[PDB]
């Protein structure tokens, strides 16, 4: 094809790469903040389950 | 004092014919083997379209030259020369053509330096 043909597709793909990288960074920060709630939840579930371990038997 | 519309179908083919004549007459060529005075030729042709003043009768002539490119290369020599002369350009694109958009005016690239002054008030609104 032509240089004119190639340049447009290169531009589009570079913009796509930019957008994908930005979304990857955002998801990384979201995952980091998401694990905290699981950390907070574990003690509650364990403390209820240990009471169940004798109440429900 | 009348108004005339003139359409030139292939300035590219006219330029090809003039290039052939120049090379047969053995004049030195420029880039893409075209003679150096092709721009003079086309400018002398096109700049004869004008809107005359009221003292001259008020007649006018508008021109619509056509230029054909190969695989969308608008940086070529004849397209650049013709673009640098005319007041505006309209680009028709095959990718728009086959996706259903006919006519294929690409509004993003098309330019008109005489916009607004050439439209009625309702259209301008």
């Amino acid at each position: 094809a032509s240089l004119r043909d190639i340049k447009t597709r290169i531009n589009a793909t570079k913009k796509t790469s930019q957008i994908t990288k930005a979304m990857e960074m955002v998801s990384t920060s979201k995952l980091n903040r998401a694990e905290q709630n699981a950390k907070s939840f574990v003690p509650y579930m364990e403390k209820i389950q240990e009471v169940v371990a004798n109440v429900a038997l | 004092g009348k108004h005339v519309l003139v359409v030139y179908d292939d300035l590219s083919k006219q330029a090809a014919a003039y290039r052939e004549l120049s090379l047969l007459l053995r004049r030195p060529p420029g880039r893409e083997a075209y003679p150096g005075d092709i721009f003079y030729l086309h400018s002398r042709l096109l700049e004869r379209a004008a809107k005359l003043s009221d003292a001259k009768g008020g007649g006018s002539l508008t021109a619509l030259p056509f230029v054909e490119t190969q695989a969308g290369d608008i940086s070529a020599y004849i397209p650049t020369n013709v673009i640098s002369i005319t007041d505006g350009q309209i680009f028709l694109q095959s990718d728009l053509f086959f996706s259903g958009v006919r006519p294929a005016i690409n509004a993003g690239l098309s330019v008109s330096r005489v916009g607004g002054a050439a439209q009625i008030k309702a259209m301008k609104k």
